[PDB]
């Protein structure tokens, strides 16, 4: 169906007070004086301002913030070096090198993440089979040089160890939906 | 009145604006590429490929990543006919190498060779 | 499901910035209609396609079974294949009709992908649109014409 | 039936190919073929040479009323002669209709522009020329519409590289900016993402 | 061995485009330097022209010089309507670029690239 | 220390609080971040309310907030409003595009991150960063202008 | 939610509307941060049997385009692609503002 | 006064999306549609998915449907006040601005 | 987190760093690789 | 060499051209256009600085990622000066002032400074070392400044027997203190010149050729252990300088100092002996071709929208 | 195949074996397709290789500990389709879909073996044999290799 | 553990440390070169083998879904025990 949302029904005709309304409405500024009622009104509402940085906005276990590379509760990394987050990464800002370890498991040498090339898109966590790659809830890092956002392992390792009990918490609240 | 005569070569390289370096400089590879041995589909090996030669990748003193400096290195074109190649490389004016479509040869197998009483293809195991 | 919702379709009857501006505050209703509804009859069920070779398989069963892995493996390092054919679908998008031209020559990925925005054609008739007007008029033709650039230029 | 195939009408099959062989027949002097996909998309393949008169019989007929032109694009396929092709999707708001129409062109021979026809055409044949270097004939104003000032080349080719020749950056001692041959500090890493079996034998290519 | 012509029949029309064109081209190389405030002088933005004419001198196909004329008046169009920027005139002449020599001794000292 | 040095650490600290108290910014947006940016603007968050005024003059402006994707196209714009823009000005990129050429890093016609052509004070990484984190990188760039001390390295000369 | 009855009647005088019953601040009716565990229900593939997929094969139904009419392979009434599009009712519930 | 000719000089954000997406996958290039329409990012994402589910001839489950619908209604609320409000910017007036982008 | 306190593992961060960005303890990369290629070694002794 | 600092790439902005270069003036007018260079064809260049990182903020541009590494140092710290040269092959020192301030005189900033940066990159084992004096600072000048300089280019030698001098003549550029300080004395009533600037003859250099051969003598094999004179193609008088400079304009931190005006009114050498410009492969280009692009800001409206002076062989 | 199991039991598990330092085995992975043992047989003519058990617990290998070392014998690792035989050289170190190919010759002997060179980033990382009739067939010597 | 080089450098879990003579250290002047302290390699060998009963175990590495893909040890060899690939968790049949 459809509706008209300029066009009115018939004609009103032209009677003297309705020819009287509309002058007191375009010399008295009915209309102004309602705009600005309501807009003082408005100024007599409550601010929807939050505090920053001493209150946050809120958010979802889903946010996808600073990657970061978990553990396993023994304390071995996750990752396996199988190249899935930089196969299916769509900005290709995964670089991964990798080699046997001296006790021959598959680990990376070089698990490296452009913050300036990524898209923050959630692909390498969701590709990651064992959990090791996530988008931890970390916003709060903005550098002062470009050389900063140039993650690597060493870099990764370190967001992960620090912000595990809270992304492990997010992957608990949320991990039965995916 | 609406149809003239061209004697030529079908030269495009002053209206494909490609510099004269990765004109002149550059050779192609037209050739059917082979099967990777680590599998055995052969749907890879359908059509004809042009590539162009390798040129210098180093390494980033920032990162270690490999840096490059052309931009005909990830350059790959799909062509259903080896003159269909030829004809597109001869337009943009690259000097080319061609090599023929590399096909397996047909082979006699045969089941009941494995079980032979007086020839050496009879195998020991199975 | 649009043909399951119900909804009214906001007409003008001049052509001009307020009667788009009227439109747009009715399709702001009746999308307001339409959430209505959808917050009504919202079913129970699967929530991607029940096909491992297009869509990924949950997280339990990608570590529990093996086709599961496997799908998830070439789903997240090649993708599916699209069978070779030329599609055009347009949506009706909330700038205009967003038109997708897709190509695929049959492997996973796209052969051509033709972007179809409702503002490029807008902005192309911007200039007839500022006939006899003045700065002011044309800054409230850019501002109804509801022109995005990212989509005007891809 | 099955919840994760997409259901089919053949009533809109029938009608597309009752309105394909309705155009190939009234134009047979342009329209090299008719196909109508799985999809029940009407598509026609014409000549170069009938682009107007069949852009103009599909909007000025009573029967077709395309009186919407879609999009107008370019698809480079470098293995054949013509390697430009020129597609040309319409919408029928009378009819309720879509209808796309194909024509080729090479680097080297115009085909005519139908900004006449829809006033679309305009932009969009800017973007072709700028996009793919195909020139239209009697066009108001052809130039480039998308790419740098003075960019050199075309850049949606298959031939022309993804990062492309140049690259901007500001430089100091002539205080301008200035064009570069590119060089990147990480190269894009090319993905040979192709299965080596066949996945759909309906479109198995016979052997040469 | 027969093909459609875009505008010229033959050579000699498609020559005539290409003198009018540097033509045009070399009436508005002064107004450019001196609108679009240019660092270089007339007479080597009139050579810079000159070069680049020499530089597609090669060509006799028809088709390719109607072309070559088309994107010439595009450039110059561009130029005369002030769009085209000091940065993109000046993008011509390459002056913040070393060139490479082209003798075998200096790209064997180098690098790889032949 | 010396008395003198004294009064001109003070100095500096009276100056760099008004330059962080009054930060007008022009936002020279582009795309999906000018969006979030203006999100920021909303009255959620409130730059505003932190002394950061919403739509300056790039005459009356003293941080440059890139926010987009930087074209080739666009690239000698952008340096010519930073160059019109007075000389206490400082520049925050902002999103992956501006960052380092982000989505569209290979792109032919896309400058691999706003700090090829200008000089960035502060990179704000996301696509889009949330106002959230936009606004923790205005903050940081108040305490970055904070730690200045001009006046000190003028008495050091 | 806080507001004294003399703003909210001044409020609700100068807007025109009752605002009380229509806050754009949420207080407490949204819902808990914290949530009960899910359990998220299978699709119809989810069968040990008669599940074989060639039966449930979309993609490789699909054919190459029928062709009509080819330039090397190939009194009626005129038709149109599609019979004519009716008319839009009006809406009964809301015909004009 | 008037406005003889208007010519808008645009690509001041061409990105090469087409040749990027014909470079990467499809789920690799669904996330440009995000940033095609950067205000109608679920309605874009809507018309690739039909565009890709058509080309596969699948059907997106019903409950998915509904979500699908649901968030592109949401999402041409966005676009709506997205326009309203920047009109209105553009003419003069900021607080329905404000208003509407705290919803 | 105090109700619920997080689950205790012994390779996470006993104390909390914020963001160090100019600052002595900021984060430099690095490639984490080691060499690749090997150069020779000229022996130490003349031939003559 | 080492692995890492073989050159590689094309010479670009992200190629390698094997240069680790610690310039120690950078944050100056010569050190710009020097770090332009470096960095435009692709080195390490470490860069200690002494002002604000807002002052040193518009270097960063200049380079790719990681590729310009700064750091804080001070003139009476020997340990920062040492943790500066000490990762480097070639150390360039452009430190100087045109005028003295209570912390740093003139003796100081073009001896001392020269010799402890020369002496710590002795230390460290850098493998080039330039330094950057003045033309005509011989011996015994009228000007302190000079004599200071040569000084300095006495102790650096004995310091670093092979380190490569650079002696310019007055470099002209946009932000020089040359045609900017000629063009800022219309703001007075008049010309100010001493004999009527008849009897001095100068020969200016543009900026950005004394950057590129300072990068040619980085590297440069034959240019160890040299002297080079970096100077004009022309020479000209003070007075019809003054003259060209007011009709190209065509009008008609001391601002100057009694140092300032005696390197003014001395008379440029003849550079005979020396080798230059042309020996280190940059052309010498004119003030005439590279004039307008400076004084193009000190013009009128009117004027935004005039003939060179004349060449003397003496 | 289908795109999901029915498999509720718990899978078998096969100990791996130690038959070189060129060719490492993963045997829970083998399929038995008896390729190795069908290659080693005719081609290497070793007859070291081969199925000792019966019915599931067919394990493909050698019953004792004996090394399997002859020429040509990275070709196991090429025909083997599952990656229960892979190079120990190329363990964990990169992926198909990121090398490129260079199609090239091999010099180690003077047969010519047409090659292809598997390079990543830069770096050479495998080399793998090209179907050749003329040549070497399907196959590149372990020195090659 | 976390080793220091003779350059006074800290050795990273990758075996990767400049050397005296590199230049690529001036990066860390003035700044500093972070290793995670938490070797993997180490804190997997801390480990204790897990002693079971069965002849074939299997490892998901704990917590179901949150853990590794679900696979099957073969724990014949009495000589060394199972490694799981992913997990790096030692198990060692009881056969006692
Ligand atoms: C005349 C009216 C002046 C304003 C007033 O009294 O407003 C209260 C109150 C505001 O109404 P409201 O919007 O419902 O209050 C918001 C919350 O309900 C209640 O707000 P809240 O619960 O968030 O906290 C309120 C609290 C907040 O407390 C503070 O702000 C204390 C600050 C101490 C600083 C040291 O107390 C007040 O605001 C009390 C009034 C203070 C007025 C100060 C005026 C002079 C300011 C300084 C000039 C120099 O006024 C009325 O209800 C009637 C106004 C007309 C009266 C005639
Ligand atoms: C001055 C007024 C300031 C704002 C006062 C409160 C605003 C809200 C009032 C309530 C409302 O919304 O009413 C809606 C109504 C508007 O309703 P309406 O827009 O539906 O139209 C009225 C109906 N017809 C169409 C028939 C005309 O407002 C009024 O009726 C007020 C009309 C104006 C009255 C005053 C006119 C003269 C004003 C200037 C002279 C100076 C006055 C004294 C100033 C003293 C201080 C400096
Ligand atoms: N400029 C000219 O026309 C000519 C210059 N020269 C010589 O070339 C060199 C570079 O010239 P130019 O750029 O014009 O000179 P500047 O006046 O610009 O100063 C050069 C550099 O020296 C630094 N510097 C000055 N004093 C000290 C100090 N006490 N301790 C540490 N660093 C200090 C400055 O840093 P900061 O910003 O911290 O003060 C600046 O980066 C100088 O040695 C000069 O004598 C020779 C011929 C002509
Ligand atoms: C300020 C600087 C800006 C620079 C702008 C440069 C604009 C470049 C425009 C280029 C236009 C063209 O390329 S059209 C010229 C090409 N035409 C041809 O090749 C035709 C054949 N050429 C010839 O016959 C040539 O010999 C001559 C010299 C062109 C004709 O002389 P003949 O007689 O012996
Ligand atoms: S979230 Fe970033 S790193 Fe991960 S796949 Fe997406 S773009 Fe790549
Ligand atoms: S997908 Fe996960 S386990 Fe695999 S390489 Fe990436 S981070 Fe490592
Ligand atoms: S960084 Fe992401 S959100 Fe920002 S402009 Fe680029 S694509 Fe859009
Ligand atoms: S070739 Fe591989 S899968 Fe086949 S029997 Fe041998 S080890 Fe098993
Ligand atoms: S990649 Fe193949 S061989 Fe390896 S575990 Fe998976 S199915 Fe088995
Ligand atoms: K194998
Ligand atoms: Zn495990």
């Amino acid at each position: 169906t459809y509706k008209y949302v300029n066009k009115k029904e018939q004609e009103s005709e032209v009677d003297m007070k309705s020819a009287t309304d509309n002058a007191a409405r375009i010399l008295m500024w009915t209309e102004l004086i309602r705009g600005l009622g309501m807009t003082l009104s408005y100024l007599f509402r409550e601010p929807a301002t939050i505090n920053y940085p001493f209150e946050k906005g809120p958010l979802s276990p889903r946010f996808r913030g600073e990657h970061a590379l978990r553990r396993y509760p023994s304390g071995e990394e996750r990752c396996i070096a199988c190249k899935l987050c930089e196969a299916i990464c769509p900005a290709q800002a995964i670089t991964i090198e990798a080699e046997p370890r001296a006790d021959g498991s598959r680990r990376t040498t070089r698990y490296d993440i452009d913050m300036t090339k990524c898209i923050y898109c959630g692909f390498c966590q969701e590709a990651c089979p064992v959990d090791a790659i996530v988008e931890g809830p970390n916003f709060e890092f903005s550098t002062e040089t470009h050389e900063e956002l140039l993650y690597n392992k060493e870099k990764l390792l370190n967001n992960g160890d620090k912000w595990e009990a809270e992304i492990a918490a997010n992957i608990q609240a949320d991990y039965l939906y995916r | 009145t609406q149809l003239i005569t061209v004697d030529e070569k079908l030269d495009i390289t002053t209206l494909t604006g490609v510099p004269e370096e990765h004109i002149k400089t550059r050779k192609v590879r037209i050739f059917v590429p082979a099967r990777n041995n680590m599998q055995s589909g052969v749907n890879n090996t359908k059509k004809w490929k042009m590539e162009f030669d390798t040129r210098e990748r180093w390494e980033n003193p920032l990162m270690g990543w490999a840096s490059t400096a052309d931009p005909l290195s990830n350059m790959v074109l799909t062509f259903s006919a080896k003159e269909d190649a030829i004809a597109f490389a001869e337009k943009n004016g690259w000097s080319y190498d061609v090599e023929e479509k590399k096909v397996p040869k047909p082979k006699s197998k045969s089941y009941g060779a494995n079980f032979s009483w007086n020839k050496r293809t009879r195998v020991s195991t199975k | 499901v649009y043909d399951q919702v119900e909804f009214d379709v906001p007409i003008g009857s001049r052509g001009d910035c307020y009667d788009r501006y009227l439109c747009r505050v009715e399709e702001m209703r009746q999308s307001l209609r339409i959430i209505e509804q959808c917050l009504n009859k919202m079913p129970p069920g699967e929530i991607k396609v029940d096909d491992a070779k297009v869509s990924p398989p949950k997280r339990a069963e990608m570590k529990t079974s093996m086709e599961s892995l496997i799908h998830h493996f070439k789903l997240y390092t090649e993708g599916y294949q699209v069978p070779p054919g030329a599609t055009y679908t347009a949506i009706e998008a909330p700038k205009g009709e967003f038109g997708v031209y897709l190509v695929s020559d049959g492997s996973s990925r796209p052969y051509r992908c033709k972007i179809k925005a409702p503002g490029f054609a807008h902005l192309a008739g911007l200039d007839k649109m500022s006939k006899g007007h003045m700065l002011a008029d044309v800054v409230a033709i850019i501002g109804t014409q509801d022109i995005v650039f990212g989509e005007i230029d891809r | 039936k099955r919840p994760t195939v997409r259901p089919r009408s053949d009533v809109t099959h029938k009608q597309l190919s009752a309105f394909g062989e309705y155009v190939a027949e009234i134009l047979p002097k342009y329209v090299q073929q008719v196909q109508v996909s799985c999809l029940d998309e009407l598509e026609i393949c014409i000549h170069p040479d009938g682009v107007i008169p069949t852009l103009t019989f599909l909007r000025d007929h009573t029967n077709a009323q395309f009186k919407s032109l879609a999009d107008l694009t370019a698809v480079d396929v470098p293995t054949r002669q013509n390697r430009f092709e020129i597609v040309y999707n319409l919408l029928s708001l009378r009819f309720n209709s879509r209808i796309r129409v194909k024509t080729y062109a090479d680097e080297l021979t115009p085909i005519d522009s139908i900004v006449s026809v829809h006033i679309a055409a305009n932009w969009y044949e800017r973007e072709v020329w700028d996009m793919f270097g195909v020139f239209f004939f009697n066009h108001p104003d052809l130039r480039r519409i998308l790419t740098d000032y003075g960019f050199e080349g075309h850049p949606f080719r298959k031939d022309f590289p993804l990062t492309g020749y140049v690259e901007l950056r500001y430089d100091d001692e002539v205080k301008r900016v200035v064009a570069e041959p590119v060089e990147l500090a990480q190269e894009f890493r090319k993905f040979d993402l192709n299965s080596p079996w066949e996945a759909f034998p309906a479109y198995r290519q016979p052997p040469e | 061995t027969s093909v459609k012509p875009i505008f010229s029949r033959d050579l000699n029309e498609a020559k005539r485009r290409v003198r009018e064109l540097y033509r045009a081209w070399y009436r508005e190389v002064p107004n450019t330097v001196h609108l679009m405030q240019l660092d270089i002088t007339v007479k080597q933005g009139r050579d810079k022209v000159r070069e680049m004419f020499m530089k597609n001198a090669h060509v006799t196909d028809p088709r390719v010089v109607d072309l070559l004329v088309i994107k010439g008046k595009m450039e110059l169009q561009e130029t005369i309507k002030v769009w085209k920027q000091r940065t993109h005139v000046m993008r011509f002449f390459h002056e913040t670029e070393t060139p490479r020599p082209k003798d075998f001794l200096s790209k064997f000292y180098m690098g790889h690239d032949p | 220390r010396s008395r003198a040095e004294y009064v001109v650490t003070k100095l500096d600290d009276l100056i760099n609080w008004a330059r962080r108290s009054s930060l007008w910014p022009m936002t020279f947006g582009l795309a999906c971040c000018a969006v979030e940016m203006m999100h920021m603007a909303a009255p959620r968050y409130d730059m505003d309310r932190f002394g950061v005024v919403f739509r300056a003059s790039p005459r009356q402006a003293d941080v440059m907030i890139v926010a987009g994707t930087l074209t080739n196209k666009m690239a000698p714009a952008l340096r010519k409003v930073y160059d019109q823009m007075p000389e206490p000005r400082y520049v925050v990129s902002m999103g992956s595009c501006a960052n380092g050429g982000g989505y569209y890093h290979y792109s032919y016609s896309v400058v691999r991150g706003c700090d090829r052509i200008v000089p960035v004070d502060i990179y704000v990484p996301g696509c889009p960063p949330t106002a959230e984190a936009l606004l923790y990188g205005i903050l940081q760039l108040q305490r970055k202008i904070k730690r200045e001390q001009k006046l000190k390295i003028w008495y050091r000369r | 939610a806080s507001a004294t009855r003399v703003i909210q009647k001044l409020r609700n005088w100068a807007s025109g509307q009752d605002l009380q019953a229509k806050l754009q601040l949420r207080y407490q009716e949204i819902a808990k941060r914290t949530q009960p565990p899910p359990k998220l229900p299978v699709g119809p593939s989810h069968k040990l049997s008669n599940n074989y997929y060639c039966t449930r094969d979309g993609r490789r139904e699909v054919v190459p385009p029928s062709i009509i009419m080819s330039s090397q392979k190939a009194e009626k009434k005129a038709v149109t692609p599609a019979p004519p599009m009716k008319r839009w009712e009006l809406s009964k519930d809301q015909p004009y503002l | 006064e008037m406005v003889r000719k208007c010519d808008p000089h645009i690509g001041l954000l061409h990105r090469g999306t087409e040749k990027l997406i014909e470079y990467k996958t499809y789920l690799q290039a669904l996330p440009y549609f995000d940033r095609l329409d950067y205000v109608s990012m679920m309605c874009n994402e809507q018309a690739y998915s039909i565009a890709v589910e058509k080309l596969l001839n699948i059907q997106p489950p019903p409950r998915a449907q509904w979500i699908r619908v649901l968030f592109g209604e949401i999402t041409r609320i966005l676009n709506h006040i997205m326009a309203v409000t920047t009109h209105a910017l553009d003419i003069g007036a900021m607080t329905p601005f404000f208003w509407m982008f705290e919803e | 987190p105090t109700t619920n306190p997080p689950t205790a593992r012994k390779f996470i961060w006993t104390n909390h760093k914020f963001n160090v960005s100019a600052t002595p303890e900021q984060y430099v990369p690095y490639s984490t690789t080691r060499k690749k290629i090997h150069e020779w070694v000229p022996p130490s002794t003349p031939y003559k | 060499l080492h692995h890492a600092v073989i050159p590689h790439g094309k010479g670009g902005r992200s190629s390698v051209s094997g240069v680790v270069a610690t310039v120690f003036g950078a944050t100056g007018f010569l050190g710009r256009y020097v770090v332009n260079h470096l960095g435009r064809m692709g080195s390490q260049v470490i860069i200690p600085y002494r002002c604000d990182v807002y002052d040193i903020m518009h270097l960063r541009l200049m380079g790719d990622l990681g590729q310009l590494t700064f750091l804080e140092w001070d003139a009476r710290d020997k340990d920062s000066i040492r943790k500066a040269v000490q990762h480097s092959n070639v150390v360039i020192n452009l430190i100087g002032r045109e005028w003295e301030t209570r912390n740093f005189d003139f003796e100081d900033v073009f001896v001392n400074i020269p010799r402890a940066i020369a002496q710590a990159s002795k230390e460290a084992g850098v493998e080039r070392f330039i330094h950057v004096s003045h033309l005509n600072a011989s011996m015994k000048s009228s000007s302190k400044s000079l004599r200071s300089k040569a000084v300095g280019e006495k102790e650096v030698r004995s310091v670093f027997p092979e380190a490569i001098i650079i002696r310019p003549s007055d470099i002209f550029g946009r932000e020089d203190r040359f045609l900017n300080h000629f063009a800022n004395y219309r703001w007075f009533l008049a010309v100010p010149l001493v004999s009527l600037g008849f009897k001095t003859v100068k020969q200016p250099v543009y900026v950005a050729d004394v950057s590129k051969g300072i990068v040619n003598a980085t590297k440069d094999p034959d240019a160890v252990g040299k002297t080079f004179a970096f100077t004009g193609p022309n020479r000209y008088l003070l007075f019809h300088l003054v003259k060209y400079i007011f009709g190209m304009t065509h009008r008609t931190e001391p601002w100057t100092t009694k140092d300032k005006v005696e390197r003014i009114h001395i008379s440029d050498v003849m550079p005979t002996d020396l080798p230059g410009l042309e020996d280190l492969g940059v052309q010498p280009t004119p003030l005439e071709l590279k004039s307008i692009e400076v004084l193009r800001r000190h013009r009128t409206y009117r004027w935004l929208s005039t003939k060179p002076a004349k060449t003397v062989n003496y | 195949g289908s795109d999901r199991s029915r498999f509720l039991e718990g899978k078998r598990a096969v100990e791996d074996k130690n038959i070189g330092p060129l060719v490492k085995t993963i045997m829970t992975r083998c399929i038995q397709c008896t390729r190795c043992i069908r290659f080693a047989s005719e081609i290497a003519g070793v007859d070291d290789l081969g199925t000792t058990g019966r019915g599931n617990d067919m394990q493909v290998g050698t019953y004792i500990e004996k090394m399997f070392m002859s020429e040509l014998s990275g070709n196991v690792i090429d025909i083997c389709p599952v990656g229960a035989l892979t190079s120990k050289p190329y363990a964990f170190t990169a992926r198909p879909w990121e090398t490129r190919k260079t199609e090239s010759i091999d010099v180690m002997d003077a047969v010519g073996s047409n090659i292809v060179v598997s390079t990543r980033t830069g770096e050479v990382m495998r080399i793998l044999p090209r179907m050749h009739e003329d040549i070497n067939e399907e196959w590149i010597s372990d020195k090659t290799r | 553990g976390v080793q220091v080089s003779p350059s006074g450098e800290k050795i990273t879990h990758t075996g990767q440390v400049y050397d005296e003579k590199d230049y690529r250290r001036v990066r860390f002047v003035d700044r500093q070169k972070e290793v995670n302290e938490n070797f993997a390699i180490d804190l997997i060998a801390q480990q204790p083998v897990n002693e079971v009963e069965h002849r074939i175990i299997a490892c998901d590495g704990g917590g179901g879904a949150l853990g590794h893909p679900k696979v099957y040890i073969n724990l014949d060899k009495e000589t060394k025990t199972g490694t799981c690939g992913y997990c790096g968790l030692q198990f060692k049949q009881h056969h006692h």
